């Protein structure tokens, strides 16, 4: 299951 | 930028007149773009399948090309790699 | 014993070639699960593994969406890199991610893993303590930054300690077969004459999973490391991994050299030498 909601670098 | 380490094998010993697989690895490479066939006699074999793309502890990628075949005496086969870190094709005999 | 899930991302941009490609990979130990490809006809979440199938449409939905979404923010977070080392907008460039759990033979968190490079070099990285960061470069330190002000490694926390390792006990029940079976490796050691003074004696392994193993070359009971051709660890096609390990030996000497092995399937390690 992937981690959702990821922040931009 | 990382040269691709190339090995050329089968998925099983190999036996003349029974159905195998060729595999030509790639890996160690850097950055992801390459250009692999598989060559039987010097000719491009069509519909190679390949993995999908990923990488190693350090960074470099890696990716198996691979056909069914069936190995005889008389036929040779190789795999043929290109790569922004190779003036030319690299061509890496399979050694039965 | 313990496992690991794990994703593998790559972003790659393209200049006059369209938009950076975007691919996911999902691992379960040695065993690839799930991918995605931006440049796919119909991108999706889609099954490598046959117990993932079992799964229903809400899970590959929601995964297909944050891969879509994904494919979005590596977009951006290329552009930023870009201009963070000053590059032109004329090369192409590379984003790599890996995250991920390792949990015990109980199911427990042993740890957490999230990790990029950019250009094939180390970036940033989560800690072990999954609460702070180490940055390569004054360029990872403004991603630090905005990841401080945002607090995402409580996000990373959170992800790794819960959804992580719930779902890689879920998938390691629904592929105990498969996941919780080491096979070992089948071995042999071929003889290759050089000449009359040389000869190779080579130990094989085949069929073996998961990958990890040790192949050592023993002389008079002393590893020859140093003189050992090892070849990388390879996939054969079928799950399961191959490996070779070489010496020259002095003719007449090949009852002196003696190869080891030690894999999770074997009852116990084995030894082995040329048998003429
Ligand atoms: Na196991």
């Amino acid at each position: 299951e992937l981690r959702a909601r990821q922040e931009c670098y | 930028q990382r040269t691709p380490k190339i090995q050329v094998y089968s998925r099983h010993p190999a036996e003349n007149g029974k159905s195998n697989f060729l595999n030509c690895y790639v890996s160690g490479f850097h950055p992801s773009d390459i250009e692999v066939d598989l060559l039987k006699n010097g000719e491009r074999i069509e519909k190679v399948e390949h993995s999908d793309l990923s990488f190693s502890k350090d960074w470099s990628f890696y990716l198996l090309y691979y056909t069914e075949f069936t190995p005889t005496e008389k036929d040779e086969y190789a795999c043929r790699v290109n790569h922004v870190t190779l003036s030319q094709p690299k061509i890496v005999k399979w050694d039965r | 014993g313990s496992h690991s899930m794990r994703y593998f991302y790559t972003a790659m941009s393209r200049p006059g070639r369209g938009e950076p490609r975007f691919i996911a990979v999902g691992y379960v130990d040695d065993t690839q699960f799930v991918r995605f490809d931006s440049d796919a006809a119909s991108p999706r979440m889609a099954p490598r593994a046959p117990w993932i199938e079992q799964e229903g449409p809400e899970y590959w939905d929601r995964n297909t969406q944050i891969s879509k979404t994904n494919t979005q923010t590596y977009r951006e977070s290329l552009r930023n890199l870009r201009g963070y080392y000053n590059q032109s907008e004329a090369g192409s460039h590379i984003i790599q991610r890996m995250y991920g759990c390792d949990v015990g033979p109980d199911g427990r968190l042993l740890r957490g893993y999230d990790q990029s490079a950019y250009d094939g070099k180390d970036y940033i990285a989560l800690n072990e303590d999954l609460s702070s960061w180490t940055a390569a470069d004054t360029a990872a330190q403004i991603t630090q930054r905005k990841w401080e002000a945002a607090r995402e490694a409580e996000q990373l926390r959170a992800y790794l300690e819960g959804l992580c390792v719930e779902w890689l006990r879920r998938y390691l029940e629904n592929g105990k077969e498969t996941l919780q079976r080491a096979d070992p490796p089948k071995t042999h050691v071929t003889h290759h004459p050089i000449s009359d003074h040389e000869a190779t004696l080579r130990c094989w392994a085949l069929g073996f999973y998961p990958a990890e193993i040790t192949l050592t070359w023993q002389r008079d009971g002393e590893d020859q490391t140093q003189d050992t051709e090892l070849v990388e660890t390879r996939p054969a096609g079928d799950r399961t991994f191959q490996k070779w390990a070489a010496v020259v030996v002095p003719s007449g000497e090949e009852q002196r050299y003696t190869c080891h092995v030690q894999h999770e399937g074997l009852p116990k390690p084995l030894t082995l030498r040329w048998e003429p």
